[PDB]
């Protein structure tokens, strides 16, 4: 737990989650399903342009 | 704990069957005949009285009381 | 529905609602509700003796 | 359509001609469409029971009401205490003493 | 009653396939019982914890939604349901490090989903300590 | 053999179908046809296999794992007879003379027979 | 009005309002539960 | 609010349709195809959830000839409207015929 | 790093996204000589796949 193989080699990171998982044919190959209490708290900071901001106020 | 009131798989009520159930093992039938005369044909519905344990009868030794 | 001792208290009022089965198992009307189609054993030779 | 046994809370009918398609719909219909009666909200006044209040609300929820629910109507989004139209009302007052 | 077939594919790496009905008539209902206790230790100074009442709002003569589940005592009561932050038992400490001052350190109910405190035990030790153990219940 | 998208003859065993290794349908998809069809054959028949399954039934039971009479008598045979050769074997290691195997001692040599 | 806890082994009510050492009044045994609320709560029966 | 949405298909003028059902599943899905195979117009009809945790079945319908796929959904439903009121009043005709018959007996 | 980028695994180029158990065994069952089909089933299969993108194609 010092500073080279504790904090230098792998780190913690935020904006991520654990959960179990379970089938789901119904989808894509390159799709997964996330859940909608994680979704809430998992965030995407997508800077206001010309083509969104009518998305972004909604 | 207690016994439930519907069986799982099926849906037959079950839930009142249990105190004839035991007065029928009282009267010495075996639990082959006391099934049968209790009117359970599907055997989820036997299981709900074969396997059942009445915990709720030795629970109640330890709760308080006046 | 429940079991007591001496000192022990249930005392709780109820509503009763119009629900389908669809949403939950406790609305069901029916205890099981199958079909099976009516059997025809048939003979093909004789069966005779023993 | 021939009715070859009935009594009380059981039936046994034999349908001819009909196709698995529809007497499945018949008896999907039995089992998921149909409405009934059942407890919703127990309103709870000192339970001091071993059964836990939850589990003695999902018994309670269980029992089969002998209600006729085709006079009945929907209770509607929210709507927590109900009128004449769409709801009955029971309630349970057991309190246990020595003999 | 299990059947062994495949059904529909959501069963594919060892998975297995429920039935609505049984679940909701009572298979595989299970209670969580867990713990919160909390102590009201005695100083070496003859200073005390305490647990404060419930603090109302003066606006509407009802408590606050932080405190909305405490008895006259500052201790939650049996019966009544917990959500994410609310309050428990409404310990406060002396600041000592003339009179006492006090600040807050309530013991709160951290969760995810809502509880329903089932008994609340209130004992002692030797050294005059208090021992307050409740029980939440899912 | 699928031709032109048809296939002609043959079942979709594992390995037409599976992760095992090249020759797999969806292979060849990719590499002819792009990332796009792959992906899309392989959503069709995640989507499309279990709904011919579950309204065709397929069950394994203890009758799916029960031996006939036609096992069991020629098990008794074969233990019978590999017994036999065993016993032969070790009788001749130790009251007599076994034929060693060149590059091993005796014992491995029985132990390579009965093995 | 008061605070009212119930004896762990006795079951009997016992009022404690004094600072005390928390005991029973009429057994020795030192354990209290609290009461159940008044206060109504409301069950889906699902 | 509403419960029928047709989706046509991208390059053919209303004769492969499919029909988005809300707030059904099986039942009246399975059903509903059996009235509408038996029109021999159809040359595909067949239906499928979209997803286990919606509500929903999509009603695929292609046609032969030149029809619409509208009036075989219609003769669809009309068909089996009329296979359930005719299979009421024979069951109800049974019933009745069935407690008469027994309350005539043993008296 | 896409799920459709990857369909080849580096190691010796042989596709590691592909069917599994139950989706083989499907397919086996589907495709072998024996299985015939009516209209009714067969256009009751082939519906399975009208859903997603692929919601719009006759
Ligand atoms: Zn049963
Ligand atoms: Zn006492």
């Amino acid at each position: 737990q010092g500073r080279f193989r504790g904090n230098l080699s792998g780190k913690r990171v935020d904006f991520s989650g654990r959960t179990v998982i379970s089938p789901d044919p119904n989808l894509r190959i390159d799709e997964v399903a996330v859940p909608v209490h994680v979704a809430k708290i998992l965030t995407f900071p997508e800077k206001v342009n010309k083509a969104n901001i009518n998305f972004l106020r909604k | 704990m207690i016994i439930p009131v519907r069986c799982f798989t099926c849906g037959k009520i079950v839930g009142n069957k249990w105190e004839a159930y035991l007065g029928l093992l009282q009267a010495e039938y075996t639990e082959g005949d006391a099934l049968d005369a209790l009117g359970l044909k599907r055997y989820c519905c036997r299981r709900m009285l074969l396997a059942h344990v009445d915990l709720i009868e030795k629970l109640l030794n330890y709760a308080p009381l006046e | 529905i429940a079991q007591l001792r001496p000192g022990q208290e249930i005392d709780l009022l109820m509503h009763c609602v119009k629900g389908i089965g669809k949403d939950h198992a406790k609305f069901s009307p029916v205890a099981t509700a199958s079909y099976r189609l009516l059997p025809d054993i048939t003979l093909l030779e004789p069966v005779e003796g023993e | 359509v021939d009715v070859v046994h009935m009594d009380e809370n059981s039936l046994e009918f034999d349908m001819v001609g009909i196709d698995a398609a529809i007497a499945n719909a018949f008896r999907r219909i039995l089992l998921a469409e149909v409405p009934t009666m059942a407890v919703e909200k127990v309103l709870v006044y000192n339970n001091t029971s071993i059964v836990q209040d939850e589990i003695l609300a999902h018994r309670l929820g269980l029992i089969p009401i002998h209600a006729d629910p085709r006079l009945f109507e929907y209770r509607n989004q929210g709507d927590e205490e109900g009128t004449e139209i769409d709801t009955l009302q029971f309630r349970l007052q057991v309190r246990c003493t020595r003999n | 009653t299990v059947a062994v077939m495949s059904y529909s594919g959501y069963d594919i790496e060892d998975a297995l396939v429920l039935n609505k009905a049984s679940l909701d008539r009572g298979f595989g209902r299970c209670l969580v019982y867990k713990n919160a206790k909390c102590t009201l230790k005695r100083y070496t100074n003859q200073t005390f914890d305490k647990v404060m009442g419930p603090m109302l709002d003066a606006a509407t003569r009802k408590p606050i939604w932080r405190h909305e589940i405490l008895d006259a005592d500052g201790i939650c009561s049996p019966g009544e349901k917990v959500e994410n932050k609310q309050v428990l038992v409404n310990k406060s400490m002396p600041t000592v490090t003339q009179q006492p001052q006090y600040k807050d350190v309530p013991i709160t109910y951290k969760g995810a989903t809502d509880s329903y405190i089932e008994k609340v035990m209130i004992s002692s030790n030797a050294e005059d300590a208090f021992l307050i153990k409740m029980l939440l219940r899912q | 053999t699928i031709q032109n998208s048809e296939l002609m003859s043959g079942s979709m065993d594992k390995g037409t179908l599976g992760s095992g290794s090249k020759n797999n349908i969806f292979y060849i998809l990719l590499r002819d046809w792009g990332q796009n069809e792959a992906a899309d054959a392989m959503s069709r028949l995640a989507r499309l296999a279990p709904v011919y399954l579950s309204n065709r039934g397929f069950s394994i039971g203890i009758g799916d794992v029960t031996p006939g009479q036609g096992l069991l008598k020629a098990k008794y045979e074969l233990l019978n007879a590999g017994y036999k050769k065993c016993d032969e074997y070790i009788e001749a290691l130790n009251t007599g003379k076994l034929q060693q195997q060149p590059g091993c001692t005796a014992e491995e040599t029985l132990e390579a027979l009965i093995l | 009005q008061p605070m009212i806890y119930i004896c762990g082994e006795c079951h009997t009510e016992n009022e404690i309002k004094s600072r005390d050492p928390i005991r029973c009044r009429e057994c020795g045994y030192r354990i209290m539960y609290k009461k159940r609320t008044k206060r109504l709560v409301v069950f889906d029966a699902r | 609010k509403t419960a029928l949405e047709m989706v046509q298909a991208a390059g053919t003028d209303r004769h492969c349709v499919t029909f988005v059902l809300h707030e059904e599943d099986h039942t009246l899905g399975n059903s509903l195809r059996y009235m509408i195979m038996k029109n021999p117009e159809v040359e595909f009809c067949g239906y499928t959830t979209t997803h286990p945790s919606e509500s929903k079945i999509n009603l695929r319908i292609q046609t032969r000839g030149t029809l619409p796929a509208v009036e075989p959904f219609q003769r669809g439903l009309n068909e089996l409207m009329n296979v359930c009121q005719h299979v009421l009043d024979k069951f109800e005709a049974s019933i009745k015929d069935y407690k008469d018959q027994k309350a005539s007996r043993n008296e | 790093m896409g799920t459709k980028a990857n369909l080849v695994t580096p190691r010796n180029g042989e596709p590691l996204i592909a069917a599994i158990q139950d989706f083989l065994t499907g397919a086996y069952l589907l495709t072998l000589k024996d299985t015939f089909f009516d209209r009714a089933k067969a256009c009751q299969i082939i519906a399975s796949i009208l859903v997603g993108k692929d919601e719009k194609i006759k």
